[PDB]
């Protein structure tokens, strides 16, 4: 075989249906939308080539290597039940083609070029099957959840959060105030706003000082471990790595991280600072909707969250199902049991393509956050178990009675339904009624229940399987 | 408006703030143990050694992070692996509370798949405690 | 009694929706294009957008008593309907300045693009345009250089400058990717580049690469006497090894290293950026996944709002595809955008996508780069798109020459100043480019072969990213 | 010494039984961090031999069990505990999150009992940086003591970590994990004791000497033989120790010898007996393996060692009267006696292969 | 199964771990101490005093390790250089415990060769002392 | 199953003869002499425990995790051909038994303790099987073949070397000389001997200098590239 100029079809040598996968390989699979005229075939094989190897064009330099051993093949094609023009396209990437730990580089093959060909009109990456081999060669998370629960000394039910209100605004002080109103209430944790970070409202190091202060006092009053996620994240690496220097020096437990919006590159150095100095790094996936909403193309979430696991953290958001907030609930269930355990087997009815193996990698805390009051409490703890957050903002701060009543409010409806379920109650049937007979014993719980009985967020689900 | 109060209301993780449990109650607690196949285990300590604390942080440099004493209590015997038996459990925490009758007892579970507790609740506070409240009394 | 708390939901629109807010010189503002679910109305579908991209969630809190909600809060200031869309809105919001963390494209993003995206009241969400007020625009240190400053470091003018994608992407050793770069750069090429994921791999580790590569260049620059460069990946996992990469090109000499600055992030690539300013190296960026984000007309974020913050968080080339290769771009889209990366003040045009008036108060240009899918036919289009400030990229388009990257480098430069003497001289590309080529191709037998094997080649499809 | 030479076509065997290093050689050493003496005087111990205990399983618990197991052991009356040999960083348990949770176990069982505890926390690592970050962190935490696998790790590495243990006053103890894959055979390798010596020379407070009596080999008088090289000043030339030169340590301090491995109670009086009060006992086993748990393991080997103690003291022959000893103490020491029962018929006799 | 008691359990290093010494057994431990030609010195403190605490390290950055307060006791005259009587040590032990009685008093003895403490034991703690148990409730 | 106090043979956890290896595991072929009257079983067994989780009697700590998962398995003894009492014991070791990219630790663990246990009479550890994905968490070699072949741009022969000699005893400034006249004549490299470090006679930074002046010496003389 000499070397031949000039441009053949992608298939030729990038749609290879007879391979057989390979354990160390990386496995993608891209829900594909061809342009009129373009045969599925190909328009595989051009994302498979242009995630890889291969560029429009026939090079030379193919020759002075094996291109065999480094191509990215598009080995298998799923149609689409109910789509005319969809297809599952199935990619195997050899582990060579990785920098070992970069989710960065992992996503700049993979989803780097390929989303924009004028060939296909649509793409959306559902899944990947992330190795051991490759697992392997990442930190990883810098606790997770088990380390997490034992440094916290918190064990049998879930971790109850709260994002302070007005998202921007309050000042350092007053950011303190409501701080230590809501943990002395009996939330475990409170948090900066994922856009708190350092403003002329509010400066971060200010922050850090009197939220420093509510975390101790509120824990020196219930007797209880107290955390608040102080942001580091920033404009800069430098200013990143500052905030969490301040938070070391503080002897506080936990700090938080944007890792879409500042990114894996410094997502991955955080992880690596909070493992090596005992930090907990809460990750808030603000932006995660502008890639992962739309069922016909983008990156389904369960890949940012796998991504996420790989770069590091010890919290996730994971949506709630059924607050402000999308998420369909044998979706979620799915992506949650990707980020928290060990082995998850392949189950398309919950959006898992791939069986994955994280071969003793930690799993993450799922947090579920946002637009959540007393009642949901039920359909939560049934929905995540024990091993997540769950997230009152305005479900704290919007109590009539304000900060601590809300907190408690919170902690009572949590409590009484773990206390139910360990006694063998229903929570999806009966929930309702564990959260009215606890309201007969608990003001804080009567009145939170008072104010947002007519509350619900049901609406078609968007990012349907 | 009732008012929560900040003095003396001092909590205790799992279930605290819930109602005093029953025996019935605790019961219910232990059979859970059991129908899961968890390894149930008692821990105790003196009033003292009861509540996180930061003493030993004065031998630190910079590496407070998640440091805190009084975290570990003591163990009662050894956790009851292979217990299949309620009663059995219930007997441990009489004995317990019987060689402590002025300590904080607490019945917790192993998960040796997991390898991390699973559940635990405060069983016994010495009488001479007064720095928590009735359910009533939390708030004012 | 005056206003107290009230616990308890209301709408959104109450306290977001003000339409006639007349906007400050100093407020960010966004044009959203909204598509609210069935039932709500778009000022509501506004309102949540501006209330929790800004100060407000679901329930009414006290604490916004201690402060003012009118100093803070984010405006849904007018909504514009879409002609041709029965449920599709353009929204406009309006932040005031106290809202961002000064220089951090990061804070930026977080609040607009947030969390308003996965918000189940709307079905779909897309943020075409932000206008960058100079007050805000003024706390960024921006591009390292910027086009004028590279020109001059470079030496280099009159002319769109020429690039490459060396090829295979992955599986290229270390001294083959600098003999590849080597013969690339001395047919004519100002500059090759590493893929965007070749960055350090089992096949071709980092620091050897670097070190072949420099070597391909000095050999090149000393045989051509013309000054040579090769984009050196930073891109990396942490941010300490992205440095390590930086620190190594500036010990080594050479003019230029690339970050993947979506796939790396705005974090580092910002850092990235001042140290780049601090050492004096060129920044090529390259825009990895930004079509995950920026291919669909209904949702996402359109590709100008990420070249504005690509231009605010630092960079001295970002890539502006091609128009006529094969990543999609269309005409009026692409020139637009590409104003607003260059220019320093650019006029609300929506024939060309550009929403807002956008005023860069001096901060640096950034040199477009059309790569992907080209080749020497395309060359009379190219310069008629883009002009002189540009760098157009040949990687199949040279690597792919049936004689090999030195003649594949020699067509492309020849294509490109024929080209450009033929519009200095007066001539029309959009018409007479064909002709210009086949006159060139009489002379250079490069250009003639490049020429023969490209012929029928052509990028033709259906847009997606349509106005 | 040994570079090349054992790998000549001219040989079939090669075994370096002994070097003799003279005064002026000994003198370009920093040599161990404390000694003996300094030891003792730091953690204000006298009169007795330390008690040590390796936490067990070797591999597999996680950093709060660790810890909690950790805790109960040192309350009972062990001035020690240790990460296995093979503790170092791993998937189950990361090291800083033990380092942790074992300091939270050291100052409660300090502040319980009143005596001064200490766990050796490994700094063993892939890395010269890796390990020095784990010395660091003990250093930050104010904790007594680390230890090292000085021939896996490597001599360079060792010194180098006696060096900083020197300079920030951690004790060092030294596991030598890998000896008897150069050790064991008569016909071929190094004898141990030129390992110990090359040890003392490196740096080390702490190094496991062998049992005599536990589960892995260690023939009396050779043992008896370098337990001297290890401690003394000066040692006379005895063939029948295995000593074939005089060896002046001139000045340099004396590292304390580690009985570990397969001993128990029963064992107690030949360990006082073989070894003195100079030398850290340990039982892994023989304290998580008692059935009351750790503290109540920990109380009977504590009694064990003081009982022996005491009888020695007052001109008994623990040789003869050992058994005796054990079983007086027994009858007011419910935790010794539920040890005697448990581990009344174990013993360890097996052809010695490293004879002299 | 018994237990060993957290509460209040404090040790005290050398045979602390042994039913308390008779008249009888503190003789032939003075006598070990003259039968190998040691130096035997008293040492006593009060109760504040007694045990390992660590006030001090307040004054440090990160040198705690091997600090602690309260290793050093009192002095009781000077050692005993040349004793070769053991009544005289028994004396002592009486003059130092009749002055002090209600201190901590440990009788100690030095070899000169290895420059080293080589022996020590309590011999006094004060009356009200309530921090320790009998042999015999160790354990419940 | 309860906590049992006492010893039990280790063979009754640690020999698994039908254990069916995973591809993560690391693998060793141990050849073991044991002692009269120890079965090879219980041998291989003690082997497996000792290099992995186990110790000689009962702990309780056992109960709180999960052993299968984290146990070392002999799960093949194979006879060998002419001894009487040798063996081959194949031993799986669980990749979470080990850091991540330190050979120190692997080396603990599988050659730590076991070679001087009074019930065996000899042990030699003959072959690893070291897994892909245990592989990948290792920095490796700086270069390899093929780049230092690619820098040097030396190709096609085998390179050529040569120990400067005698051993000890030589100067700097005559180690240099040796070195060039060496390098000159077509050597592609020289090197220090492995016991030249830094001593009394040739201090090492001297050394460093003149073979540096060498090196470049031979490298003009000649127009290949050398190194020392
Ligand atoms: O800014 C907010 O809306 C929140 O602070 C919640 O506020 P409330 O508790 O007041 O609703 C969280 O950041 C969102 O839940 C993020 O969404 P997700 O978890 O889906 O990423
Ligand atoms: O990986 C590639 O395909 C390229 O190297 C071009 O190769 P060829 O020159 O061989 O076509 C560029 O990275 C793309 O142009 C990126 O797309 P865009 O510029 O649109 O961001
Ligand atoms: O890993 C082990 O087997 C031990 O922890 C002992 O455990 P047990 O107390 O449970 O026996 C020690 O490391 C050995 O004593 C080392 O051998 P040596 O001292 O000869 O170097
Ligand atoms: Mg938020
Ligand atoms: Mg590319
Ligand atoms: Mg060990
Ligand atoms: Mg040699």
């Amino acid at each position: 075989a000499g070397f031949k100029a000039g441009v053949k079809d992608y298939r030729l040598t990038y749609y290879t249906p007879d391979y057989v996968v390979r354990d160390t390989d990386i496995l993608a699979a891209f829900r594909m939308t061809p342009q009129p005229g373009v045969p599925p075939e190909e328009c595989g094989a051009a994302v498979a080539a242009e995630s890889s190897t291969g560029t429009w064009t026939t090079v030379w330099t193919d020759g002075l290597t094996s291109l065999d051993r480094y191509k990215g093949r598009c080995y298998d094609i799923e149609p689409v039940p109910g789509e005319d023009n969809q297809y599952i396209a199935y990619v195997a990437y050899p582990i060579d083609l990785f920098e070992e730990g970069s989710v960065t580089n992992m996503f700049t093959s993979i989803v780097g070029n390929v989303f924009g060909f004028k060939a296909l009109r649509a793409l959306r990456l559902e899944d990947l099957r992330i190795p051991p081999a490759y697992v392997k060669t990442f930190v990883g998370p810098p606790h997770g959840i088990q380390v997490e629960r034992d440094k916290l000394n918190k064990y049998g039910r879930g971790l109850l959060g709260c994002t302070i209100k007005p998202k921007l605004g309050l000042s350092a002080k007053n950011y303190g105030r409501a701080v230590y109103e809501c943990l002395r209430g009996g939330l475990d944790f409170t948090k900066d706003d994922e856009n708190v970070n350092s403003q002329p409202f509010m400066r971060w190091r200010d922050r850090f000082l009197f939220v420093t202060e509510a975390i101790y006092k509120a824990q020196a009053e219930t007797g209880e471990v107290k955390g608040h996620y102080l942001n580091a994240t920033a404009g800069t690496c430098e200013e990143m790595m500052k905030r969490a220097v301040c938070a070391k020096e503080l002897g506080v437990p936990i700090i938080m991280h944007d890792y879409l919006t500042g990114g894996f590159t410094a997502n991955t150095s955080l992880a690596i600072y909070c493992r090596d100095n005992g930090l907990f790094l809460h990750i808030h996936r603000a932006m995660h909707a502008v890639i992962d909403r739309q069922r016909n193309h983008g990156i389904h979430f369960r890949v940012l969250a796998k991504a996420l696991r790989m770069s590091g953290g010890d919290h996730l958001h994971s949506g709630t199902v059924v607050g402000k907030l999308e998420g369909e609930r044998e979706v979620t269930l799915g992506f949650v049991d990707l980020m928290r355990d060990d082995y998850v087997e392949k189950d398309r009815s919950r959006g898992i393509y791939f069986t994955q193996d994280w071969c003793s990698m930690p799993g993450v805390m799922p947090v579920a956050s946002g637009g959540i009051h007393v009642w949901h409490m039920p359909a939560l703890v049934e929905i995540f178990g024990d091993d997540a957050c769950l997230q009152f903002g305005g479900g704290t701060l919007g109590h009539p009675w304000g900060n601590a009543p809300g907190a408690a409010a919170n902690r009572v409806a949590l409590e009484a339904c773990t206390q139910a379920r360990n006694e063998g109650r229903d929570l999806a049937r009966e929930g309702g009624d564990v959260i009215r007979s606890a309201c007969k014993w608990s003001p804080e719980l009567a009145a939170a229940c008072e104010v947002w009985k007519e509350i619900k967020f049901e609406f078609d689900t968007i990012d349907k399987l | 408006m009732m008012v929560w109060t900040p003095v003396n209301n001092k909590m205790f993780e799992t279930f605290s703030y819930l109602p005093p449990l029953t025996d019935e109650q605790i019961a219910a607690q232990v059979d859970y143990i059991v129908a899961n196949g968890w390894i149930p285990c008692l821990e105790f300590a003196e009033a003292d050694k009861a509540y996180v604390s930061n003493e030993s942080a004065i031998r630190f440099g910079s590496v407070s992070c998640l440091y805190y004493d009084n975290r570990y209590w003591t163990m009662w015997k050894l956790p009851m692996f292979g217990c299949r038996d309620p009663m059995q459990v219930l007997r441990e925490i009489v004995a317990c509370t019987k060689a402590f009758p002025d300590a904080y007892v607490r019945l917790v579970a192993f998960d040796n798949q997991k390898q991390v507790q699973i559940m635990g609740f405060l069983v016994q506070r010495p009488k001479s405690a007064r720095d928590w409240q009735p359910a009533n009394k939390r708030s004012v």
